[PDB]
Order: structure tokens, then C-alpha cells, then sequence
């Protein structure tokens, strides 16, 4: 299967464009970004306050995902 | 604003496949769910909802059995591909955007028009036509309330008039209702002076144009 | 979902309609609902979302609240063009789907309301010669366009063989709808009486037939 | 060799205990943590102001590193 | 506080291996560089610095050739393992903590005592001993400044006195200096009444105890 | 490194010593230096780091600055126990190593300073019979414990065959050190004169010998 460390904790599937919270938990931007708005300003897992000014790109995980998209059959 | 545009028709025979799209204006798939829903006539909405990539892992266990309600998408853009179809799959199908996650958000931001999808192998069928008369002038409300029962016919449209077109000014048509058999039921009422109950017997003329079936009946109290 | 919505609300021209919506602690209120509008022959649309926000083209006559523990929707300056089935959304993490409460039909009273004139038509001589019988209740001259219809035989409620239609518009601006009860010649003839009970607003209109009589 | 996406940009070698900046760039805590003090309160690559209250653990990369430490000969 | 403790001795023969540790008190390897440095006598500090895992990728290209100055660490804790050693590797070696990165930080927070490391196959060698006399009473400063040259000897310690121990109260010893040959140079001066220059010839007694080499010389003006 | 440090500083008992340190824009100042203390027979230690911070046990007599574009170190209430070689650190991203400026020797004057008494001893009769010659300059009774010594032959500076020692302490509390020039019997005998020039503070003490003369 696709590894746990390549997946988010909102849609529980492969991330392509990750951003990481103040708590160190990573989500795929395009969904989690609207979730902080369309679900509300809190962290999915710990439920503490969380906004769009605090959530930042995870460049290290972006390179890790590319390491599989570039060769692996998961596509 | 954002808009959607759906295809019309939707008429198939049993075991065929339906293939259509819904157009997206003001955006594209990425960053949102994009999904369908359906409403069978006389009932509410039923799920064809939350999209996960081209299909879904978050569905209604009660719907995804028969031809697995296979609407889904084409390269994650709006589409429908329903194969080996039957009469029980009849409904009006809609396209829309909303939220995301394993979650609808709560909004469904944009909607389409609805596709009128229906399936039947049957030829056009004329009604069984029967007269309806009042029991007395007191119970009919002083004036004469005369009618006719038009039942077990398909499709929905049917012409009901009186006295070969001579009596139209007081004639009213009730809406047709679709039953679980696939056939329709309809009635009419016409109001005339109560002095005609014992003077002139009335003829109701029923003509099912989709089949050319014309059956007339005479209405008087008994 | 968790809880269903009230079937309909009925208020008058230029008044404010109130539409309620309920659920559990992780949906409808704390995880706020969106409201929708669908009428027969018209596309469905989004009315409000995320507290009381509105799509472009939706007027200030629409408002909403999340107060206490419920969602609600407010329609001021109420018009015939507002009539539709109105739906209130949810998602829950235990019910991870595009679900919704149930839908509240909105009625606008642009004229005085009244109970129907009802005429009950017994099975005719052509049906009995065909070895068939249908007892037909024709409900006319009512407003607004919604009634509830029940059948009885001798003195007992009848649930088997019952089907109904929607109302149509009359040339004098009132509604009319029908209801049918499916009988055999033996079921019609073995009874002393049948009736149609049509409930409208705060009253019921009942009409009767006698299988044992003639005129 | 050891991949680019498993390495920092201060000692330019394998990370074991990563933390990620406001700019989305990941460093191994135990060195970068003292670097913000013993070199000063700025980002190694972009040079913007950066402190110990802003630099946070990168849990997603921690799982990625474990994915290699647990099996690979790099040890 | 944090402290370090180093081993003493450090005397080897050519081609041997030196193995020792420096103890760490108040912490351990992780979170800091930990490194050595050395100082050859009469010179400054030379690099055995910044540690990358057990060795280093950031070194002085001018030092890491001959036996690659292989001090390094053992499981990243303080150690020294210098193999196939020669006389040119002689220096005092120190242990210390500092910063990290590809960078020393700038601090070197804690230090050790220094290991006196030295290498030689030679036996103990006595000096070449020569008398030193003044040219006149005017140029010597009125009193008689008498001395002796003690050169080309090893190791550093040597006893220099006068008149077989009878003349000690006015005798001064200068420090020995180590040259590139591995041998030492030393001198002495004694001050006596100028009336003795033409009365009593003085004997300087030089005794290199590490070798038992005793050579005396007579000092008078010429 | 980039720039070297001044070889030494000399100031008196209870005064304030000033120790300077220079470099480029990415080291010593903008990327601040740490200072150190090492004397012969004693372990080395850290004095100051990160602007003007100090290790536990290091007194308020120590301060530092990063002012303008240099690093500096301040030693107030100056004592003989402070004497050592003092080093100023760097790292640079173009020179990615544990480097340092060079080290400034610290001198504490606990008594009056003076130039040495110097006696120059010509090669003796035992050396010439051995086919050897050494010209020996013995420098004594100076303070503080540091001098610079140069050799000359007839009128020219001599650089070949030159070696020196450190100073030792005399029983009367002054310093003494030696300097040697290596000659062949032919090099001694072919010259008219030789001398030892000993520079101390603001003056030089020079002594002479004549290979052509006798007493």
C-alpha cells in the first residue's frame, strides 16, 4: 500500500502539496486550508486554535513525496 | 459567480449505458469536492456525494450495490457512466461543488439544472376509463359536480374533455401521479347547472395521445 | 443524519418565515449547516453557509443563526417566488457523508386559506362488470396547496391499497388533488360504508358512500 | 549515497531529530537549536529573524527518517 | 560547571600507536561538537577540531596527511588513536567542547589539562661544554661576569655549578631551548669580585644526570 | 583566519588591559568571537563568549565588546595571576573551521621595567681546537620577560644560524634569556667584528666582539 508517512489525517490519503502546523502535524494544503475555514479555526487532531497565518509549507515532505511520484506506480 | 451546466434527455432501454458530463465555469476540480446527487420524483435527495480522487471511499452502503450507482468522474472532472441500467434507477440527477476532507465541509457552493434520466422498454399504453357521478344535489353542494376516473396508463400526458369538445368552460383537470407499477392515475371534474342531472346525460371524452387511445363514458346519478 | 426536519412551514405575504434545523453536538450547530432551495422545474441553489454568509445574488432578506444548540433560517419580506423545499446540511465524523436533516417545504400565503370542498365518488357500474372497484376522493377549492388524506371502512382506518396525487391550479386560483382506494367487487359489496377524511389546517372534511344503497 | 531530502542545510548531513522553520525549511534540532543562540536569531538560508519559540518539530519527516534508520545500512 | 580530564605520559618509540581517552563530566557528546587541539612547544595551537560523527569532513588540508592526525573519537566520545608515529608528531594535546553545524559556533566551552606526547629512539646524550670569559672589567660592568656554554644535549635537564660546589651563591641558570635537531641549548652566568680575574681561575662544572656526563672547563680572560 | 592578532599587550598592576581582535564581515564581529586564556603549566580556559557572557567562576573584572567592526577584551584590576597567551576565535563560511586570530600575550607589570644588562661572549679556544665556533649573547636583569634579539657581522644583519631561548627568573626577581649564532672557525676569523642587538621597550642594547683582537 501507500505508506502512513505519505498520508494526511483529514482525508487519510496520499498528500501531494503538504503544509505543517504549530503542533508539527502535516496536512495536504488544498483541503486543510479550506477546512480551517469551512470547519473552523482549530487543529484536526489536538483541536487547539489554528489559522491560515500559522500553517506553513513542509518543504522536506514535499521532496519526500516527489521521491515517490517521480518513480512509483502509486501515481 | 460560479456556474454548472448539465445535459438533458436521459431516456434509455434496460441493460444500456448512459454517458454524459456537467460543465464547470469559474474553477476546476482541484481544491474542492465535486459530486452529484439524485431525486426520484415524489421523494427526496439520495447520495451520489463526496469524491475521493475519481471515485469515493465515503458512500451510502445502501445505494452502491446495483450497477454501483457508477456516476463517478473522468480525470476528476464532472461525468456520469451508468451501465447495465434498469427502471428502478429512474431519478433527476444534479451536479454540484462543496467542501472537502472526509467531510462535505457543510456548503454545496454551486449547482446544475438536473438531468431527467428514465428507462423503459414498454410501448405507449392507453387508460382504463370509468364515469364518476354524484349521489344527490345536497351532497354535491347544490350544483352538479360530475367527473371521470382515468387510470393505469403511461406515459403521464392525457387529454380529458366533455361532450366531444362542446363542454370545456367548466372543466378542470387534476395532476397525474406515478405509482410503483410505472403507470399513472388521473381524474377530472366539471361543474354544470343541477337542472341538467335529470335532463342531459354527460359524456366524458378521454384521449391518450401517446397511444391514440380514445374512450368515452356517460355520467348520470344512480 | 441524526434528527429529521419539520415537513413544512406556512406564513403570509410580506411576513418573516422561520425554518428550524436540529442535530447532535458534532453537526448542524457546533459544525454548522448550510441551507438550500429547490422547487419543481427550477435548479437547486445554496442560500447560506458558514454562520450567515450568502452566495452572490442572494438578498439581505435571508439570514440565519447557530444560537444555543440549533441552526435556523430566516426569510423576511416573504414572496410567492420564495416557495420551495428547503434543506439543512450536516456532516458527522461517525457518519462521514454529504447528509442532511430532511427538508422543510415553504408555503406563502398570497390569498385567504380555506378547507377543501370534497366529493367522494363510489365504484361505478363499468368497474363491477370488469370485476374491478376503485373508491375515488376528489379534493378541490383549497388553499394552501397541501392536505393529508386518510381512508376508513365501516369504522376502521384503511392502510392497504391507498395512493394519492399532488394538487393542480384551478382557473379560479385554488388547488385540487385526488386520492384513490383499490378494492375488489367483494370488498366494496361486503361493507356497509366507506369514507375519505381530508385534514387541512385545524379541521378535517369527511365524505361518505354506502355500498348497500342506490339513488 | 544518503538522499538530499534526509539531510539538513547547516551541517549538510543526515538528520535524526528534525524541526521546521516558519519558512518551511527543516533542520536537525540539536545543532540548529544551539545555532540560533551561538550564531544568532536568524534563518541559515534566507537570513530573516528566527527564534526558539518559532522553530517546531517536523513529525512527518521524523517518520520518514525512521523509515530508513529501521532498515537501511546508512545506520 | 562542566569539566574534562586527560591522561598523562605520551612517550612512544617510532612506528608505535598511542591510545588514550579524555573523560567528560556534566554532559555527553550529543548536542555539541567535541574536539581536540595541539600546541607544539614554542609554537601556537594547531587544528584537531570540528567533529562530524566519529571523524570530520571539515579539517585543515595541511595537517591531515601523515598518519592523518588520527585522534578522532570512539562512539563519538573523547579518544585518541595515533598510529605509526614519528618525532615530528610531538606536541601537547588538549580536549574541549564548543559549538556545532559546519561551524565551531564561536565558543569552546570546556577544556582539559593537556597530554605531554613525545617520541624518541635515542639514548640520553651529554652536552658539548665550553668556557665563556669577559674581555675587560669596563665591558663586563665593573664586576666579573663569568659563564659557560652547554649545547647539543638531550633530554632538557642539566646541572651547571662552579668550583665543585664551592661557588653557588652568585650562580644563575638560563632556560634550555629545543631546536629543530631535537637537542637543547643552555648557558649559565656567575658574578664574582673583579679582583679575582687576575687571582683565581674559575671552574664551571656541568653534569648531565640523564646520561651521567660530567665535563668541567676553566674560565679566565684572554 | 583572515587577520592576525597583535603579539602582546603590557600594562601595570591594578590597571585595565585592552586586547584587540580583527577579521572580515562574516567573522569576529558580526559573527562574534570567544576569548581564551592559556599559560605554560596551566590548563587552557574560556573567558568570554556570545557578546560579553562568562563561564562560572570568571569574575566581573572581565568584559568585552563587539563595537563598530571589531572584537575586544577588557581586564580590569590587573594581576600577575592573569598573565597568559590570550586567543580570539572565528569561524567563516568560506573557511569552515575552528580557526582563531593568533593570540596576544598579556604582561603584568608588578615592578619597575628596565632594559637588560647584556654580555656578549666570543667563541672560545676549546671550540676552535674542535673546528667549531659559537658566538653567545647572554641577556640578564630585564623586566618585563620579553626582548627581541638581532645579529650583525661587520655591518650587515645576520639571519642564517640564529637560535634563542625563553627567559628564566633570577634570585633578585629580574629576567634572563640567551641567544646563539652558529659560525665556522673560518667565518669567525675572516670578520673584523660581530654584535648582538637586544631591543627592549623604546631602546636597544648592543654589545660587540672582535675576532682579530686579544686581551
Amino acid at each position: 500500500d501507500i505508506p502512513d508517512y505519505l498520508c494526511g489525517k483529514i482525508s487519510f490519503e496520499l498528500m501531494r502539496e503538504p503544509c505543517i502546523t504549530p503542533s508539527g502535524i502535516t496536512y495536504d494544503r488544498k483541503d486543510i486550508e479550506e477546512h480551517l475555514q469551512r470547519v473552523g479555526h482549530f487543529d484536526p487532531v489536538t483541536r487547539s486554535p489554528l489559522t491560515q497565518e500559522q500553517l506553513i509549507p513542509n518543504l522536506a515532505m514535499k521532496e519526500v513525496i516527489d521521491a515517490f511520484i517521480s518513480e512509483n506506480g502509486w501515481v | 459567480q460560479v456556474q454548472l451546466q448539465q445535459w438533458g434527455a436521459g431516456l434509455l432501454k434496460p441493460s444500456e449505458t448512459l454517458s454524459l458530463t456537467c460543465a464547470v465555469y469559474g474553477g476546476s476540480f482541484s481544491g474542492y469536492y465535486w459530486s452529484w446527487i439524485r431525486q426520484p420524483p415524489g421523494k427526496g435527495l439520495e447520495w451520489i456525494g463526496e469524491i475521493n480522487h475519481s471515485g469515493s471511499t465515503n458512500y451510502n452502503p445502501s445505494l452502491k450495490s446495483r450497477v454501483t450507482i457508477s456516476v463517478d468522474t473522468s480525470k476528476n472532472q464532472f461525468s456520469l457512466k451508468l451501465s447495465s441500467v434498469t427502471a428502478a434507477d429512474t431519478a433527476v440527477y444534479y451536479c454540484a461543488r462543496g467542501g472537502v476532507g472526509r467531510v462535505r465541509g457543510d456548503s454545496m457552493d454551486v449547482w446544475g439544472q438536473g438531468t431527467t434520466v428514465t428507462v423503459s422498454s414498454a410501448s405507449t399504453k392507453g387508460p382504463s376509463v370509468f364515469p364518476l357521478a354524484p349521489s344527490s344535489k345536497s351532497t354535491s353542494g347544490g350544483t352538479a359536480a360530475l367527473g371521470c376516473l382515468v387510470k393505469d396508463y403511461f406515459p403521464e400526458p392525457v387529454t380529458v374533455s366533455w361532450n366531444s369538445g362542446a363542454l370545456t368552460s367548466g372543466v378542470h383537470t387534476f395532476p397525474a401521479v406515478l405509482q410503483s407499477s410505472g403507470l399513472y392515475s388521473l381524474s377530472s371534474v366539471v361543474t354544470v347547472p343541477s337542472s341538467s342531472l335529470g335532463t342531459q346525460t354527460y359524456i366524458c371524452n378521454v384521449n391518450h395521445k401517446p397511444s391514440n387511445t380514445k374512450v368515452d363514458k356517460k355520467v348520470e346519478p344512480k | 443524519p441524526v434528527l429529521t426536519q419539520p415537513p413544512s412551514v406556512s406564513k403570509a405575504l410580506r411576513q418573516t418565515a422561520t425554518l428550524t434545523c436540529t442535530g447532535d453536538s458534532n453537526n448542524v450547530g457546533n459544525r454548522g449547516a448550510a441551507w438550500f432551495l429547490l422547487h419543481q422545474g427550477h435548479p437547486p441553489k445554496l442560500l447560506a453557509y458558514r454562520n450567515n454568509d450568502r452566495p452572490s445574488g442572494i438578498s439581505e432578506r435571508l439570514s440565519a443563526s447557530r444560537s444555543g444548540n440549533t441552526a435556523s433560517l430566516t426569510i423576511t419580506g416573504l414572496q410567492p417566488e420564495d416557495e420551495a423545499d428547503y434543506y439543512c446540511s450536516a456532516w458527522d465524523s461517525s457518519l462521514r457523508v454529504q447528509v442532511f436533516g430532511g427538508g422543510t417545504k415553504l408555503t406563502v400565503l398570497g390569498q385567504p386559506k380555506a378547507a377543501p370542498s370534497v366529493t367522494l365518488f363510489p365504484p361505478s357500474s363499468e368497474e363491477l362488470q370488469a370485476n374491478k372497484a376503485t373508491l375515488v376522493c376528489l379534493i378541490s377549492d383549497f388553499y394552501p396547496g397541501a392536505v393529508t388524506v386518510a381512508w376508513k371502512a365501516d369504522s376502521s382506518p384503511v392502510k392497504a391499497g391507498v395512493e394519492t396525487t399532488t394538487p393542480s391550479k384551478q382557473s379560479n386560483n385554488k388547488y385540487a388533488a385526488s386520492s384513490y382506494l383499490s378494492l375488489t367487487p367483494e370488498q366494496w359489496k361486503s361493507h356497509k360504508s366507506y369514507s375519505c377524511q381530508v385534514t387541512h389546517e385545524g379541521s378535517t372534511v369527511e365524505k361518505t358512500v354506502a355500498p348497500t344503497e342506490c339513488s
